[PDB]
């Protein structure tokens, strides 16, 4: 099977468990075959009055021992087989999460966050049944079928056994075709689960927008359409799933008629003994169950093949940014010099950065300004290594950025995103992301360097205030100051303030800027702002116009160069 | 019982499909059960039927077979004389048939004839005679049986072929009904979630609500397909077995009925445990989803601050708990499964042996052994159905737990009613009267808010971070109800109007823009109202987004990824601003709209606003005092209280917080 060939990696790791399970299963088969013969012997001995007192105390004891043995060994092999299915879920979930944690935005642009969740909570459930109930049914039905085939071939006859088997190949081909189609149908249906998850997420993450504009009616209708689409793709699987039972029943009933007819003909020609045919009919009656078992098996295996295929598709996404195999032993970054950097985003077609070249010397504070959609944050992202490296080069003290392990580089850089990102924890927990093993005094210092003590006094529980999901239980400026404290906690070599003063009033903005000027003295800083009062201290100011540095220099020359910088300066201060 | 009495209602809704499925299932089960009995009839009447008495009759009996010049007739194919001549039995010792033409016999005991068939049953073994029938005479004897089989096998073939459709129809209808019920459940849950207040969403992870809709509804399907099918099939099988048992015995089928209580008791013992674990499992599942959504949406920060190890450790705890509780269900599914029913079967055999073993001392049962073969066969057939249903308890309990988790959400008492959009455009008279608000009990975030906005004016809200301006916006939109005071649109209080009408009176630009999936035009238009492309383009040009369009190939048709990840924050803000301006709202509310937008585009936006702000009330919450420099009245908030108000000249003429903030914003030069 494709699913088993794909799970061979796990089956090899866990071989003793399944070996024990199979051995116990075969043993249980035999130890269950015995009770029928024992009871038959007991009843036969009860006929002529030969059943004595010893017979009772022997039959009762042997039946009790048989019951206890079957119970214990069955418990054990069901523990081993099914117990190995849960390990499927655990291992696959761990692998999936560990893969997601090392994935860059380019991966997340293509893969929706609703689809991924369905790939770790539902696909695993589909795949789990393959190694548990799937393996049990396979081996159990195979042993039962082989026992029926062998007993009919040695006890009764061979011609009859080869007679009531002709239907079986046709059943095999039919079930194989149905499984092949059900694989595609179930792959299509499973994706409709990710779409439903995404639809539910969007209607929840953006509830405020929907309710403010009164789009509830147009939101319920879209969800109803999505549910109808999901239902349609489920029926396309039902139309094939329902064919597994009728086919098996028909092609076993044909076997029954063939066997009975051939047996009657052989009896008429005097090849049978008239007691062989009754036993043969009894044996034929048993054949039905393994066929239903194999049909259910083929149905289940394909249900897990599609989900495993999706999980493997997720897990086979090579990293966009690769940690160097032979890194550089650089300890601290001295000079960040861009040289003819040309970078275009994956989904774009126009060069977002075009021939960028500037130098940031150790300790210098660099400001980047420009109209909306110019490329300011693209440089910061070039430093952060979120997307595959573009052209040109970015050398950290003469060593290209590529030949530096991501852990060290990330430790160097303290990032403040332009879009606030917070988790559902206490304020202190969020602030400690920069330095988990940090004393309360360090947190207090970081807070006081972001002009946030007054808010802490104002807040209900102070540092122990649970911020709602995404921080919805805080003001925008409070989120910004929490992010600034997070960045400043680690005391990063390079501090990236990407529009970190946007919802911070004017007094709070002045205070934070003064603190930064007195905190990053002699350290590297990238300040991105639309207000030009936060870049007055910068040694190098870069004006970005459509992916190209239109102007450069400090405040004085940019003022003396007229153009965009002087225009904005005059419109922002002389007002 | 909410869980039991509710799943019935959903089944009752689609009662036509389910009733048809049950009828098809019953017919298919009846046909399948009958089949083997047709086979048994064929056997016992056509291939084993050359064993009963062959009365010695003459010709002209409508059926007769020549044998050594004398034609005999079978017992049943014979007409109705009484004891015509004698009984000429047939017996098949070894593998060949031997004719008994001498006289009658008794209960047979096969023994080699050697010309004299010895029937050693008791003592009467006369060794009558024997004559091998060769092969041609046997075929002559069997020809009418050939006719019978050929006319009876086709009956089995017909019953088989005409019963193929019923199985497919039953299964397809069951699955269709299950899918329809899941669809209805999801739609109802989504409607209710649309009917819940914002407090519910603010302190609940988005992954815990998606789980209750999608994850917790997939697990209820099995309750209607596999469980129902298996229960119906087993019920029919056991009814057949029991009615069969009662006919051939009494006081021995009554004891067999003791199986019915035991299973019930078994279920009661299983449920009590399978419940507790299942709940936990389900709960943990939700958490995992949350952890998969919280982490994915914030992966950039997790990687930037090297929090991967802790996040994986945080995730691994939930995975380990889920795995542990699944293992705890392994023990229950192992103790109460096929095993226990096989334990009872052996116990039943032991009880039968002990009871009849104590009766075989006097050989009582052997004389009455006519009720032993049938009883043992029926007892063995009894446990095949039972093993079918006991395996359905796990699915039943999982479905019950999932249904309960869905219904506890569907039955939430807290809920806000709904109305219809506004019928008449509002003049634009917005008034706050003595409004006091507190997000958390005992903590007033706004204290005695009082002001009035007239049509054609521009009320600007200013203050330090955390003052409570966005709280004023929340109260105006009735996301959060006030606690003391009133809010009036025109002269009507906003609490006597439907929320949909109030929110239709105004269009807002939220502090943090949100972009839905689809094209930019979709976000600007939200797929409602009159989405004329020219109007959308006009709004985009008004907001100053024109460059963004000429930097994109398809313009307003450019696809927008989830959350607009491929758009700069300023571009997202411009798109949201255009969305707000495209509805031509009576009251326009801006909540720090120009926060990530440069000064050039900000000036363009202000120019666009001024042109059509002579007949539209506007609320501006801005930390950039330049945009509200020329406003009808500015209000300064401090700790949730309005301390200063008036025109800009009035505010500057009295110094104060606004004066200080404006001077700081103004060039220190
Ligand atoms: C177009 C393509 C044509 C392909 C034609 C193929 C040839 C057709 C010809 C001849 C047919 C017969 C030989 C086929 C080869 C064996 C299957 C196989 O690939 O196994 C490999 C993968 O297998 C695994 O690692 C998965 C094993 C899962 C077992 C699950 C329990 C069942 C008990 C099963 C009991 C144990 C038996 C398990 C099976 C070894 C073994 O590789 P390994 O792990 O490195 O060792
Ligand atoms: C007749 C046939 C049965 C004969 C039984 C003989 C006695 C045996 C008794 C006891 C021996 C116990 C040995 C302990 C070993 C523990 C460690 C271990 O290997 O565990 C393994 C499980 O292994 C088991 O748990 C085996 C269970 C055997 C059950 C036997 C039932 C017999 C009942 C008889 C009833 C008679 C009633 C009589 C009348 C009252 C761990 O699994 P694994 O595969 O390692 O998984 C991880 C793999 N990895 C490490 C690579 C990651
Ligand atoms: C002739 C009969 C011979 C029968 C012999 C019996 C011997 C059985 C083998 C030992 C099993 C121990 C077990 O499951 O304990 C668990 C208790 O877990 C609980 O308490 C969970 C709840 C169980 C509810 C069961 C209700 C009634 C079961 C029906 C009652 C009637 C059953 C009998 C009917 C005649 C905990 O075990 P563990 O160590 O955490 O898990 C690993 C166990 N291992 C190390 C063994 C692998
Ligand atoms: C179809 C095969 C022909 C059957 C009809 C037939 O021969 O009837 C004749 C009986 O003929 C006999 O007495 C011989 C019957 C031979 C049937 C084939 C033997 C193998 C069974 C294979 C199993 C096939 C079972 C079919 C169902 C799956 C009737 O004609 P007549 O007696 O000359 O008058
Ligand atoms: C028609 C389509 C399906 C309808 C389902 C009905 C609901 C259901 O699960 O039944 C019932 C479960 O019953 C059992 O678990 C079986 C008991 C035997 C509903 O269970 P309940 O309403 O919680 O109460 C059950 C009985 N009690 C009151 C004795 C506890
Ligand atoms: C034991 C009581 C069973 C019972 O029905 O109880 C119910 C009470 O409901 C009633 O007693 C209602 C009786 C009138 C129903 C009329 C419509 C029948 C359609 C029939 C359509 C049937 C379609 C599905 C067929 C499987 C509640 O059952 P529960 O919540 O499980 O407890
Ligand atoms: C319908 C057609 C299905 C099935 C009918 C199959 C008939 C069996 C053959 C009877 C042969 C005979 O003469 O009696 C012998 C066998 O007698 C018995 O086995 C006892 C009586 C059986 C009644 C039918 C049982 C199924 C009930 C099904 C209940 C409804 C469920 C199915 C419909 C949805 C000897 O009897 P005695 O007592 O030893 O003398
Ligand atoms: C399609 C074919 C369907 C009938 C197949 C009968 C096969 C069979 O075993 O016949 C036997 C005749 O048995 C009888 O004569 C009793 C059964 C038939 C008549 C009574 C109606 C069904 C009983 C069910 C009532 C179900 C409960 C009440 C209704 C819901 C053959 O007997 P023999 O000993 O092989 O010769
Ligand atoms: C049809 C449309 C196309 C027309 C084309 C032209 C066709 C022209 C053809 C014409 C021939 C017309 C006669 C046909 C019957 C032959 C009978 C026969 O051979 O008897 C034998 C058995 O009897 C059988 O073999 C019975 C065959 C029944 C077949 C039923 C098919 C329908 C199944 C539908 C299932 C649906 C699911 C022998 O009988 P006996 O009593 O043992 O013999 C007496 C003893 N003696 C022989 C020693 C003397
Ligand atoms: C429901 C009435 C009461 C309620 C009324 C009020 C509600 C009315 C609402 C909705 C009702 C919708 C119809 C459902 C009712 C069943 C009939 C039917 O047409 O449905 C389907 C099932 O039908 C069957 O299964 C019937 C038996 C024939 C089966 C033929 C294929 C398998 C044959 C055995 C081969 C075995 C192998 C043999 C060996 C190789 C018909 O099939 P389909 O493909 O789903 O139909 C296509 C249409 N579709 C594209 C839109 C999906
Ligand atoms: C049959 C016999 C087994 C007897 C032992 C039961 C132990 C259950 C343990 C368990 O996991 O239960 C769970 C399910 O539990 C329920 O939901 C049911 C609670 C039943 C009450 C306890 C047994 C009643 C005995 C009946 C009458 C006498 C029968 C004979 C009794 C000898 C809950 O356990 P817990 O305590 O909430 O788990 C704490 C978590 N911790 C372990 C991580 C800390
Ligand atoms: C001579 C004319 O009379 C005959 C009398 C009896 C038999 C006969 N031969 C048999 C051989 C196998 C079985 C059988 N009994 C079993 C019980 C349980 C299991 N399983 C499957 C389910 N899992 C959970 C446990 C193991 C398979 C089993 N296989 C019974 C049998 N009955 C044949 C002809
Ligand atoms: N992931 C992305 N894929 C493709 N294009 C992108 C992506 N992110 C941004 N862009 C586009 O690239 C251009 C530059 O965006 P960038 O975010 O670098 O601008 P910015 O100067 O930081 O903007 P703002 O002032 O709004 O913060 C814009 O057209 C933006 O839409
Ligand atoms: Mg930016
Ligand atoms: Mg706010």
């Amino acid at each position: 099977f494709s699913v088993l060939k794909k799970l061979g990696w796990f089956f090899k790791a866990y071989w003793l468990r399944y070996t024990i399970a199979i051995v116990l299963l075969l043993a249980v088969n035999v130890i269950e075959m015995f009770p029928p013969k024992l009871l038959g012997n007991a009843i036969d001995d009860m006929k002529a009055g030969a059943f004595t007192a010893e017979g009772l105390l022997f039959y009762i004891g042997i039946f009790f021992v048989l019951t206890a043995a079957v119970y214990i060994m069955s418990y054990f092999w069901m523990h081993q087989l099914f117990g190995g299915a849960n390990l499927m879920e655990k291992i696959l979930r761990t692998k999936l999460m560990g893969h997601l944690l090392t994935m860059s935005p380019p991966f997340y642009e293509k893969n929706r966050t609703g689809d991924l969740m369905a790939r770790g909570t539902n696909d695993l459930q589909a795949v789990s049944l393959t190694t548990g109930f799937g393996i049990l049914t396979l081996v159990d039905s195979t042993m039962f079928m082989m026992t029926i085939f062998l007993t009919m071939g040695f006890l009764i006859s061979w011609k009859l056994t080869f007679a009531a088997i002709i239907p079986l190949p046709v059943m095999a081909i039919a079930i194989s075709l149905y499984g092949s189609k059900i694989h595609e149908r179930f792959t299509e249906a499973q994706n409709a689960f990710g779409a439903l998850n995404d639809r539910v997420l969007e209607s929840v993450s953006g509830v405020r927008v929907i309710r403010a504009y009164v789009q509830e009616t147009n939101d319920v209708r879209r969800f109803n359409e999505m549910t109808a689409d999901v239902y349609q793709k489920n029926m396309k699987v039902a139309f094939i799933d329902s064919l597994f039972e009728p086919t098996v029943k028909l092609l076993v009933g044909a076997s029954y008629l063939i066997g009975l007819g051939y047996g009657a003909f052989l009896v008429f020609r005097n090849e049978l003994t008239l007691g062989e045919l009754v036993s043969f009919n009894v044996y034929l009656g048993m054949m039905i169950w393994p066929m239903f078992a194999i049909g259910e098996l083929i149905n289940v295996m394909q249900r897990g093949n599609a989900s495993l295929d999706r999980v493997n598709e997720t897990l086979s996404y090579e990293t966009d940014v690769t940690d160097p195999k032979q890194p550089a032993d650089l300890k601290e970054p001295g000079d960040i010099v861009f040289s003819h950097v040309s970078f275009t985003y994956p989904s774009s077609t126009s060069d977002n950065l075009q021939d960028i070249s500037f130098t940031v010397r150790k300790g210098q504070t660099v400001g980047i300004a420009g109209k909306t959609g110019s490329g300011k944050t693209t440089i910061i992202k070039q430093l952060l290594r979120q997307y595959p490296p573009g052209e040109g080069s970015i050398t950290f003290s003469g060593v290209p950025i590529q030949q530096i392990p991501l852990d060290r580089l990330r430790g160097w850089i303290g990032y403040v995103p332009q879009d606030h990102l917070l988790f559902s924890r206490t304020v202190k927990e969020n602030i400690l992301y920069g330095k988990q093993d940090a004393t309360d005094k360090e947190v207090q210092q970081a807070i006081a360097e972001a002009h946030f003590e007054k808010d802490l006094h104002m807040l209900p529980s102070g540092l122990e205030t649970m911020v709602g999901e995404k921080g919805v239980a805080l003001s925008g400026g409070q989120k910004q100051r929490i992010s600034i404290a997070r960045a400043l906690m680690a005391n990063p070599e390079i501090l990236i303030l990407d529009d970190s003063l946007s919802a911070v009033d004017a007094k709070t903005e002045a205070a934070i800027i003064k603190n930064i000027r007195e905190n990053r003295k002699g350290k590297t800083t990238f300040i991105l702002t639309h207000r030009l009062s936060a870049v007055e201290h910068a040694d190098l100011i870069l004006v970005m116009d459509g992916g190209v540095i239109a102007e450069r220099g400090t405040h004085q020359e940019l003022l003396a160069n007229n153009g965009w910088y002087r225009e904005q300066y005059e419109r922002q201060q002389l007002f | 019982m909410k869980i039991g009495k509710t799943l019935w209602r959903y089944a009752l809704l689609y009662r036509k499909l389910l009733i048809t499925a049950v009828l098809l299932l019953t017919v298919a089960v009846g046909a399948e059960l009958t089949g083997p009995f047709i086979g048994k009839k064929m056997i016992d009447d056509h291939i084993l039927g050359i064993e009963k008495t062959w009365y010695e009759a003459a010709e002209k009996d409508k059926n007769a077979v020549q044998f050594h010049g004398v034609s005999y007739v079978r017992e049943d194919r014979l007409q109705e004389p009484v004891s015509k001549a004698k009984e000429a039995h047939i017996y098949q010792v070894g593998m060949a048939f031997y004719f008994v033409d001498q006289a009658v016999s008794f209960d047979g005991n096969r023994t080699v004839s050697d010309g004299k068939l010895t029937i050693t049953n008791g003592d009467k073994s006369r060794a009558y005679a024997a004559e091998k029938l060769t092969k041609q005479e046997l075929f002559q004897f069997y020809q009418p049986e050939i006719k019978g089989m050929v006319l009876l096998i086709c009956l089995y073939g017909g019953l088989l072929v005409f019963s193929v459709f019923f199985q497919y129809g039953q299964h397809y209808l069951l699955q269709m009904s299950a899918n329809r019920i899941i669809q209805k459940m999801r739609q109802d849950v989504f409607s209710h979630i649309q009917k819940m207040p914002i407090r519910y969403f603010d302190n609940l992870p988005a992954g815990k609500v998606v789980a209750r809709i999608t994850n917790d509804t997939e697990a209820i399907r099995d309750l209607y397909v596999t469980v129902l099918s298996t229960f119906v099939t087993s019920g029919i099988y056991m009814f057949g077995i029991f009615t069969a048992l009662f006919l051939l015995d009494v006081k021995l089928a009554f004891v067999c009925l003791a199986i019915v209580p035991i299973i019930w008791l078994w279920s009661v013992i299983y449920r009590r445990y399978a419940s507790y674990y299942n709940q936990k499992i389900r709960s943990i599942n939700s958490d995992i989803n949350a952890k998969m959504n919280e982490s994915i949406q914030g992966m950039t920060i997790i990687q930037a601050f090297r929090h991967q190890k802790e996040t994986m450790r945080e995730f691994e705890e939930l995975n380990e708990s889920h795995f542990y509780f699944q293992n705890r269900m392994l023990n229950l599914n192992s103790l109460m499964s096929h095993n226990l029913v096989n334990v009872i079967r052996n116990l039943a055999f032991v009880c039968l042996i002990w009871h009849f073993g104590g009766a075989s001392l006097n050989a009582a049962g052997i004389v009455s052994i006519g009720v032993l073969y049938a009883f043992v066969d029926y007892l063995n057939r009894l446990f095949q159905p039972i093993t079918g249903i006991v395996n359905q308890f796990s699915k039943l309990e999982l479905a019950r737990v999932s249904a309960g988790r869905v219904f506890e959400l569907l039955e939430e008492k807290n809920t806000e009613e709904a109305g219809e959009p506004a019928k008449e455009r509002a003049l634009g008279r917005v008034e706050f009267r003595d409004v006091s608000f507190a997000y958390q009990e005992g903590e007033e975030v706004l204290k005695h808010i009082s002001f009035t906005a007239q049509k054609g004016e521009t009320v600007a809200l200013v203050g330090h971070t955390g003052s409570g301006k966005s709280s004023i916006l929340n109260l105006l939109f009735r996301f959060y109800d006030a606690q003391k005071g009133d809010v009036l649109i025109d002269g009507k209080s906003i609490y006597n109007m439907s929320r949909q009408e109030l929110r239709s009176h105004m269009g807002i630009v939220l502090q943090d823009p949100y972009l839905f999936s689809g094209t930019i035009g979709s976000n600007v238009s939200l797929d409602d109202e009159r989405m004329t492309e020219e109007e959308i383009k006009n709004a985009l040009r008004q907001v100053g987004a024109e460059p963004l369009l000429k930097k994109l190939p398809k313009g307003i048709n450019e696809p927008v990824i989830e959350k607009g990840s491929t758009l700069s924050s300023g571009e997202r803000q411009l798109i949201s601003f255009a969305r707000a301006l495209a509805f031509d709202p009576a009251i326009l509310i801006l909540d720090e709209a120009t926060a990530h937008i440069d000064t050039e585009t900000e000036a363009v936006i202000q120019k666009a606003l001024d042109v059509v702000k002579q007949g539209r009330t506007t609320f501006v919450i801005a930390h950039r005092l330049s945009t509200i420099r020329n406003a009808d009245q500015i209000l300064v908030l401090d700790k949730g209280e309005i301390v200063e108000r008036g025109n800009h000249e009035e505010l500057m003429a009295l110094e104060g917080q606004y004066y200080q903030m404006y001077e700081l914003q103004k060039g220190q030069k």
